[PDB]
């Protein structure tokens, strides 16, 4: 591991977002960082924030159990979206449709 | 064996049985099993090591303590009195202690042993519980993790002070 | 009484022994199923004995036998108190586990851990033997956390699993809400009544007595899985099915109940925590048997029934009915462990097949279990002279005789229909019609282990509830006298359930197609309670437990106020103090400033 | 939208899957078998008469309308397979799938009970290791520059040599150990 | 409970199912048959087909990998190489 | 007192005379004898404490914390010797030689009478501990975190060294006899204010408290194994001590002056124990779990009634064993898979099942399973804050799920599911490590069964 | 880019390659099983037997049964002679001077 | 008709309801050719250093080392003291401090004045 590895600080100019993209392994289109608020998170990109589980439960995996593959850019949350934990998949019905008929 | 004035234990009264049927019981079969088959061997067990005891005898003692004058007969910052003083008093409140615990113990054993009449046969019982939790109550409460001989005579002396001021507006 | 308490205490030794002799193995064991088997049965036997003693006389027993602790006035002992429940409630469980185990050894042969199986299982007896015999609270908390965990283990013992890893965590976080009650109402009776023995407690007795029973019934909703803390009962399946048999079926679920149970005075010298235990009772019981109408995984079914059944428990109870309570727990657990040993048999026979729309005509090819999984429906429907309508059916008898809540009776006999309902859904959809497994069959159910089991509990489910009926003494006045129409209520409502779900079942046999409602849905997705919360109370807290208090509180701003802030400081000041040119002529100047300053203004001259 | 062997999804694909759910989903509903077969032969004409349609623009149209009807149409529970993602004892036995690789580090007095089995053993790591240079020189003259652009992999090519990558989907442990 | 597969077996198997659909000829069919080329089917009734190899074995196959399988013997050689047959 | 240092100082003479082979055997042997020896503090009267000399006592509160250091020391050697194998002999003997001046150190400070020597000791704890951290801890971020570690602590610790010499000129003495029969209560002034500030912070630091804690996430984690056994299970336990030998002298102020700091622990602990939901560190999942243990023992302490006392007590014995258990097992895991995140190793039931059984057994150990005196402590401070007031049993409750909530995920991920497919290196687990987890668990379950030499002072 | 003289990081050491018999405290066959038997001989065998043998047979700890005997003194004789169990002051009141108010 | 379906932020919206999946632009064939041909390239790297019969030991992750360090050493660095990050820094960090304050203050101040004036039922309360 060398230090060009890590992540830095909030890329501005096109070509510091350009080499953050080829940095965490995605397309220069696909690379949206989070917004530049003083929180914390630099680079790192924002993923589109869906759990572990609406991932393809037969595509081969690096690592089955994590349905995750070798050099992927991992989420922010992804100690939160894993398959034991909150999970984000689609219900059949609404879901204010679900809290509306609960609540009443 | 224990002494049966400190522990109070009625009398019992079994009736005897009288059975109206001809089926025998197991329970009278399994008890003349168990003085057969277990209670003769541990018993003849229990007189070869009373044999082995007897042949050995040595004794030992309960501790006497005498007594010391107290905190209120002691001068202030004077170590030397203060530490015997704050002695007798932790040994008297580990005394308390246990009578309070005994006063428990009979409570307990008075309510188990009456069953479902025990809210009527145990009077003399909760009433001794009751005035010996509110004497432990008067003497040794709210001191707090440092407590001492100091503060419970401060305690105590704030109460007989408050006790003689309500005295003095109701005369 | 010298035979009495060796009896009991060599049977809770009897018990304990095998875990040492597990512990303390070299070989590989001569078939150790087999030793915890025989122990169990031995220990059956040796617990009758006094249950028989105390039907005979009417002895109860403490024994303060090892004292642990004195704390000042508190005094701690290891106290075992067997009163009517607990030695009543000790060998139906021992005759519980023994089938369950004989089933297990026969279900679970080509586990390569069945020796580890068979010592959880035991580890979970000998907690709970330890709960339902204590005397102190701190004992019972023991056997309280003692089943918890053991229920944690026996979930995720499939570890390779993820859902049955989710499943006991979720378990754990239910009864650790439980817990928080349980330690509420020791704080409350500590501080109050100043014991942790029921001694005591019932001794002084308290009027204000409306917390502890609050913390009491948390803890019972907690572990008895009622409305609030339900979920985790029926999700809670993904172990093994003489775990769920044994754990979530008949032994560990009614330890609520049963702590209720034990404080039957305090809560009968109240009527606010009655009043609503009786409301919590049967929401549980009606929403758990509307989720059970249209369910389709078979265990999921019988997770539904047992906890409905808890709901009638938490009824009985409210209207002050403690034995009649204790007396369902007893009648209960035989049948819906004997439906879950038909379960597991079927489950087994259809190589691991729980869908209940993929089996079907099974009456004629596995006849023992049919006519074992019929006697166990109709027993638990409340067919008359069966064991259940020695319990369940006289719970409706105080039911409608009774000061109670109007909606909570109602909504408990559409509970008892629902029930009829969803037991004749299991007959007819397991049992009946054309079969819809795959064409390779490997129907058998020929083992001597499963056969005879099976046959025990048969034989349990028949006559148990008659004998226990007509065996205990009478603890309180029987209501019989009432009105036609309030005795048969409880049978009326059986038979239309059965007549309306016969109707929607033939329904189904109908040649239409026809999309589902809102309320199919609402009953098919468990009411929305595992969608919704499940999904919102982790987020709202593990945001929080990573945006607040990890990053923005101990990452950055507890890090700057106090040490980065003064660092910057001092390399601030200490930038402007070395920041000197090395010229003479300024730092003689600012000597003749000093001097200065020194003489005119700071006065350091008079 | 997630393959190994392809980048995307083609609508003939889209339409196939979408009738393997829908006729899931339907034999769900249809428990019943007679039933089931009434309402897939209708489902079949069903997805039979739109079959001969040349706009593209129409066929996506009608692909969406039925997938909407699919999302209205679900079963809340569907029938999974018990092996399957989201059935019963799916992954049930990965606690007992040990990789092969704990038994180099085997006692020499517990190796000596399965003698030829080890023997075998120590062949087998013979031919991976007399296998795994050539593998890989395959793998660099076979892949155009700038990395391969799909997952695939190639065969073994010239004879008396093994596939490229051969070791961890032959050794694979089984599903019943 | 379980026993065990073999290929020979699971070879009548799946012939067996085979030969009762109504879209094909009992009589013409081998191993190496063809649905689309030598059998002239669809890809609908390949789904179909597959669909009940799932329903035949209890195991379902998966989509990616049932939209290659195009010959009986292929479908034979998935199931040998998802259940482990011939140790 | 001088029949415990005197072979604890000979120890260095054994250490530096011994051959290269056997440096580790003559020191495990030696310690475990002084181990053995230890236990002849257990002299304890119902009334009247063990007092040896003019310089040194010990009542039965220092007791179970000397047993508990004089125990800790082998099992810090057996540990140690492993990431210490390739190491020059000099190095190695400097590093026993810094362990050995370290339980000096500490079992001289927990027995004096005096508040300064106390004090004096307290920091002569300082060097050896942060010379190991700073010398031996491997990655870049060791000597940061020995910086914030000594300057947390000698800036807290400071005004207490000012306010112990004004007690000294004031009351006329610092002997901790002479101060239980001479203690004068405390009027209400602003001096009286910053004299319990000055008295209290230095030990709010070191026990430590919740915005004070900062200190603690990384000297736990940058420290070699053996620094992170007496960082977890004597220093924090080192300043509990301290403070309830200090908050004898600050009455009646605490009353209202223990108002803020109870708070900012009872939030302390709930926040603290949410970090350990989302930790993507296996050390610094075990730091955050003692930084929410200790802040039920500063509540428990700060509340001053007796039953929380003897909590405190029990917590703190319990407390260091378990947190050095599971250091242990970190180690035993960094060890075999060479990095310390904890979502790399998964699945390791399946190669190592008797030490999933210890994982499985400190997990249980560290959600306070009854009977187990982690139970005890916690049950024994629920009872006094109940007592204190109401609402708090709320923030008891609470953090007994979040507890569990981060105990068995520590169990899942590590334990639990499908393996890691590219780490081959598991070996099988060695004797060493098996015997260094019995050591570590076995005397707290035996001591399950005779709680009542833990309780403090006042049982 | 050139960079410095180092050396590079070595493999890890595997301790049952060399010894398959190895107790993980040392390299030497000997040195480990003397270390193994003197861990288990005064760890086990010395410390944690005879110290729980010593714990179990301390003599009266703390003074705590002691008490509870001289409560069965204290009650047998404030039950023979009609006294009060328990009196509400500590200390004699006759002896205790208030302050004048 | 049908109820149109809507996402949430803990439901999703299905991947066979999204149009964005039936766009067969060119480009969109481009962006999936180059996310296909680095997930390949990655792959290869993995594999082919994972079926190594010579490496012994743990095949390092970079994006694993990437993202603990993003979550643990680059958070201050990043960080810029502003007013959303001020008033969220007060909110929750004071807030519930201030709040537990006043409320165990009022309750212990109502305790004590209750006990003070024996109204408070202390009777068998011996053990605090």
């Amino acid at each position: 591991i060398t230090k060009d590895m890590l992540p830095g600080p909030y890329p501005k100019t096109p070509e510091e977002r350009a080499a953050a993209a080829k940095k965490y392994n995605m397309r220069v289109e696909d690379y949206e960082p989070y917004p530049d608020d003083g929180m914390g998170y630099g680079d790192y990109p924002k993923l589109p924030d869906r759990s572990q589980q609406e991932r393809d439960p037969w595509y081969d995996w690096d690592h089955p159990d994590l349905r995750l593959n070798w050099g992927e850019p991992m989420h922010w949350d992804l100690d939160m979206y894993i398959r034991n934990r909150v999970d984000t998949s689609p219900t059949p019905v609404n879901w204010n449709l679900m809290c509306k008929h609960l609540f009443g | 064996s224990w002494d049966k004035d400190v522990y109070p234990e009625p009398p019992r009264r079994t009736p005897a049985p009288s059975p109206q049927t001809s089926l025998p019981n197991p329970i009278t079969y399994l008890t003349k099993a168990f003085d057969l088959l277990v209670d003769r061997p541990v018993t003849l067990v229990r007189e070869f090591i009373e044999r082995q005891h007897a042949k050995n005898k040595y004794y030992y003692y309960h501790r006497e303590f005498r007594r010391v004058p107290d905190i209120t007969e002691c001068h202030e910052k004077d170590v030397l009195c203060m530490f015997e003083a704050e002695m007798q008093w932790k040994r008297d409140y580990k005394v308390d202690q246990e009578i309070v615990n005994i006063i428990q113990e009979r409570l307990k054993a008075c309510q188990q042993r009456e069953g479902e009449s025990h809210r009527q046969n145990c009077a003399k019982e909760l009433q001794q519980f009751t005035q010996v939790v509110k004497a432990y109550q008067d003497r040794y409460h709210d001191l707090g993790a440092h407590y001492s001989a100091r503060k419970c005579l401060a305690k105590q002396k704030q109460r007989m002070l408050a006790e003689r001021k309500a005295t003095k507006e109701a005369a | 009484m010298n035979l009495f308490s060796s009896l009991t205490l060599v049977t809770l030794i009897l018990l304990t022994m095998p875990i040492a002799a597990i512990n303390f193995n070299t070989h590989k064991f001569t078939n150790y199923p087999l030793y915890v088997k025989t122990t169990i049965s031995c220990a059956f036997i040796t617990s009758m004995i006094p249950t028989m003693m105390f039907i005979h006389t009417g002895q109860e027993m403490i024994i303060s036998n090892w004292h642990w602790l004195t704390i000042q006035t508190l005094k701690l002992s290891l106290s075992f108190k067997m009163d009517f429940f607990s030695m009543m409630f000790v060998p139906v469980a021992l005759f519980v586990t023994w089938s369950i185990m004989e089933f297990s050894m026969w279900y679970m042969h080509s586990d390569p851990n069945i020796n580890q199986f068979f010592k959880y299982l035991l580890l979970f007896l000998i907690t709970m033997l330890i709960l339902v015999t204590a005397n102190n609270l701190f004992q019972l908390f023991i056997g309280w956390e003692g089943v918890g965990i053991m229920s944690f283990l026996l979930i995720g013992w499939w570890y390779g699993r993820t859902d049955a890893n989710t499943a006991a965590l979720q378990a754990i976080l239910y009864n650790r809400i439980g817990d928080i009650g349980f330690i509420l109402a020791m704080a409350w009776f500590l501080i109050n009544l100043n014991t942790w023995d029921l001694q005591q407690i019932f001794m002084l007795n308290p009027n204000d007595s409306n917390l502890p029973l609050m913390g009491l019934i948390l803890a019972a909703t907690g572990k008895s899985a009622q409305f609030g803390l339900h979920p985790w009962l029926p999700s809670a399946m993904e172990g093994p099915t003489p775990v769920s048999a044994l754990l979530h079926s008949s032994t560990m679920v009614v330890a609520g109940i049963f702590l209720l149970i034990r404080f039957y005075p305090l809560t009968e010298n109240n009527k606010f925590g009655q009043s609503i235990m009786l409301c919590l009772g049967a929401m549980t019981t009606l929403f758990t048997a509307m989720c059970a109408l249209t369910q389709n995984d078979i265990k999921k079914i019988i997770a539904f029934s047992t906890s409905s059944q808890l709901g009638l428990m938490m009824v009985t109870i409210g209207i002050n009915q403690p034995h009649l309570a204790f007396l369902h727990i007893c009648t209960h657990a035989f049948f819906k462990a004997m439906l879950f040993m038909c379960s597991g048999s079927i489950i087994h026979s259809l190589n691991d097949e729980q869908d209940i729309r993929k089996m079907g005509g099974l009456f004629k090819a596995m006849p023992f279990t049919t006519t074992a999984l019929i006697i166990g429906s109709l027993a638990l429907t409340g067919m008359p002279f069966l064991t259940g309508f020695y319990s369940k059916d006289l719970i409706i008898e105080s039911a409608n005789t009774s000061y109670t809540n109007a909606w909570a009776l109602l909504m408990t006999l559409v509970a008892t229909s629902f029930t009829a309902i969803y037991s004749t859904r299991i007959i007819f959809f397991a049992l009946l019609g054309q079969p819809r497994f795959p064409t390779l069959i490997n129907i058998n159910e020929n083992n001597p282990f499963l056969i005879n089991s099976i046959k025990r509990l048969l034989i349990g489910s028949l006559f148990a509830g008659f004998i226990i009926s007509n065996n205990i003494p009478p603890m309180t006045i029987p209501q019989m006298t009432m009105p036609h129409y309030l005795k048969m209520t409880a049978l009326t409502v059986t038979i239309l359930g059965f007549i309306l779900a016969l109707e929607i079942s033939n329904t189904t046999h109908y040649l239409k197609f026809n999309y589902p409602s809102n309320t199919f849905k609402f009953s098919n997705l468990l009411g929305y309670y595992p969608t919704i919360m499940h999904r919102l109370t982790p987020y709202m807290n593990l945001t929080m437990s990573q945006k607040s208090a990890s990053s923005l509180l101990d990452l950055i701003w507890l890090e700057t106020i106090l040490p980065k802030t003064i660092s910057l400081a001092q390399m601030k000041m200490s930038t402007t103090i070395t920041s000197q040119k090395g010229l003479i002529k300024l730092y003689f100047l600012s000597f003749l400033i000093t001097i200065l300053i020194s003489t005119t203004l700071l006065n350091f001259h008079e | 939208a997630f393959l190994p062997s392809a980048a995307y999804l083609t609508h003939q694909q889209k339409v196939l899957q979408l009738y393997k759910r829908a006729l899931r989903h339907l034999e769900s509903r249809c428990v019943h078998r007679d039933k089931y077969r009434y309402f897939a032969c209708l489902l079949r004409a069903r997805f039979d008469e739109h079959k001969n349609e040349k706009d593209m623009v129409k066929a996506t149209q009608l692909l969406r309308e039925a997938e909407k009807e699919f999302w209205h149409g679900q079963h809340p529970q569907p029938y999974i397979f018990p092996e399957s993602p989201g059935g019963t004892s799916y992954e049930r036995y990965e606690c007992y799938k040990v990789p092969e690789w704990c038994l180099d580090d085997w006692h020499p007095s517990e190796k000596a009970m399965y003698p030829d089995y080890f023997a075998k053993r120590e062949q087998w790591k013979k031919l991976r290791r007399e296998s795994w240079e050539r593998e890989v020189k395959q793998l660099q003259e076979e892949t155009p520059v700038g990395g391969p652009r799909t997952e695939a992999l190639p065969p073994a090519r010239k004879q008396g040599d093994l596939p490229p990558l051969w070791w961890h989907i032959v050794t694979r442990p089984r599903e019943r150990p | 409970d379980a026993p065990p597969l073999t290929l020979e077996g699971i070879k009548d198997r799946v012939l067996y199912v085979l030969k009762l659909y109504d879209k094909i000829d009992p009589e013409k069919l081998s191993v190496n048959s063809h649905f689309m080329k030598d059998l002239g089917l669809d890809s609908l009734d390949q789904v179909e087909i597959i669909m009940a190899m799932e329903d035949e074995f209890g195991f379902e196959i998966p989509d990616i990998d049932a939209e290659k399988l195009m010959c009986p013997q292929e479908i034979v050689d998935y199931i040998a190489d998802k259940k482990d047959v011939y140790e | 007192m001088l029949k415990y240092i005197i072979p604890t100082m000979m120890l260095m003479p054994l250490t530096w005379l011994s051959k290269n082979s056997m440096i580790w055997i003559n020191t495990t042997l030696h310690s475990l004898l002084i181990s053995l020896t230890s236990l002849l503090l257990l002299n304890q009267f119902g009334d009247n404490s063990l007092n040896f000399s003019l310089t040194f006592f010990s009542d039965s509160l220092s007791t179970p914390l000397l047993i508990l250091t004089m125990w800790l020391l082998p099992l810090m050697l057996m540990a140690s010797q492993h990431h210490l194998s390739k190491e020059n002999l000099a190095r190695k003997k400097l590093f026993i030689s810094m362990l050995i001046l370290l339980q000096l150190f500490l079992i001289m400070t927990f027995t004096a009478t005096e508040l300064i020597f106390f004090y004096i000791m307290f920091e002569a704890t300082l060097v050896p501990t942060l010379i190991i951290i700073t010398r031996w801890g491997n990655q870049t971020e060791r000597l940061n975190a020995g910086l914030y570690f000594l300057f947390y602590t000698l800036a807290g610790s400071l005004p207490l060294l000012v306010a112990l010499i004004y007690i000294q000129n004031t009351m006329g003495s610092l002997n901790f006899l002479i101060l239980q029969y001479w203690v004068q209560p405390m009027p209400n002034s602003w001096s009286n204010t910053f004299m319990w500030l000055a008295c209290m912070m230095a030990f709010m630091v070191k026990m430590p408290l919740y915005g004070l804690h900062l200190w603690l996430p990384k000297a736990h984690v940058e420290a070699p194994i053996a620094g992170s056994m007496v960082l977890a299970a004597i220093l924090l336990k080192l300043g509990g001590y301290g403070m309830m030998r200090i908050t004898l002298l600050l009455n009646p102020i605490t009353d209202f002056m223990a108002y803020p700091f109870i708070m900012l622990s009872l939030w302390g602990m709930i926040m603290t124990s949410s970090i350990c939901l989302r930790q993507t560190d296996l050390k610094s999942l075990i730091a955050y779990s003692s930084v929410s243990h200790m802040a039920l023992v500063i509540v428990a302490i700060l509340i001053q009634t007796p039953w929380s006392y003897m909590g405190a007590t029990a917590l703190m014995i319990a407390h260091g064993l378990t947190s050095s258990m599971l250091f242990c097992l970190a180690n035993s895991n960094y060890e075999r898979v060479h990095s310390r995140t904890m979502i790399l190793a998964r699945g390791l039931q399946t190669l190592l099942p008797l030490m999933a059984a210890w994982w499985l057994l400190a997990s249980l150990t560290n959600l306070a399973l009854p009977p187990s005196i982690n139970l005890i402590g916690e049950l024994f401070v629920v009872m006094s804050t109940f007592s204190w007031s109401n609402i708090t049993i709320i923030l008891m409750g609470l953090n007994m799920v979040i507890t569990a909530l981060y105990s068995l995920y520590m169990l899942i991920t590590t334990q639990r599911g499908k393996h890691t497919h590219h780490i081959n290196n598991i070996l099988p687990s060695f004797t060493r490590e098996n015997a260094l987890m019995s050591l570590h668990m076995l005397p707290l379950l035996l001591l399950s069964l005779n709680p009542k030499i833990i309780l403090g002072p006042l049982y | 880019t050139l960079r410095w003289q180092e050396d590079p990081e070595p493999e890890d050491e595997n301790l049952y390659e060399k010894n398959p018999d190895s107790h993980g405290y040392d390299k030497d066959p000997a040195v480990d099983v003397w270390n193994m038997r003197v861990v288990f001989f005064f760890g086990f065998s010395i410390v944690l037997v005879l110290g729980s043998t010593f714990v179990a047979y301390l003599p009266d700890y703390r003074m705590q049964e002691w008490a509870r005997r001289e409560a069965e003194r204290l009650v047998k004789y404030r039950e023979a002679h009609g006294l009060p169990l328990m009196e509400s002051n500590c200390f004699d009141p006759s002896k205790i001077q208030l302050p004048e108010d | 008709s049908f109820p149109k379906y809507e996402p949430s932020r803990l439901a999703s919206l299905p991947t066979t309801l999204d149009p964005a999946e039936y766009d067969i632009s060119s480009e969109t064939r481009k962006a999936q050719a180059e996310r296909l041909a680095i997930r390949s390239r990655l792959k290869r790297e993995y594999q082919l250093q994972y079926n190594d019969p010579s490496r012994r030991g743990v095949v390092e992750d970079p994006a694993l080392i990437r993202w603990t360090c993003a979550r643990s050493a680059n958070v201050y660095p990043n960080f810029r003291p502003n007013t959303k990050t001020s008033l969220l820094g007060a909110l929750f960090g004071i807030g519930p401090l201030i709040f537990w304050y006043y409320v165990f203050k009022t309750d212990r101040d109502r305790k004590e004045k209750l006990i003070q004036e024996g109204k408070l039922d202390r009777t068998f309360n011996i053990s605090y």
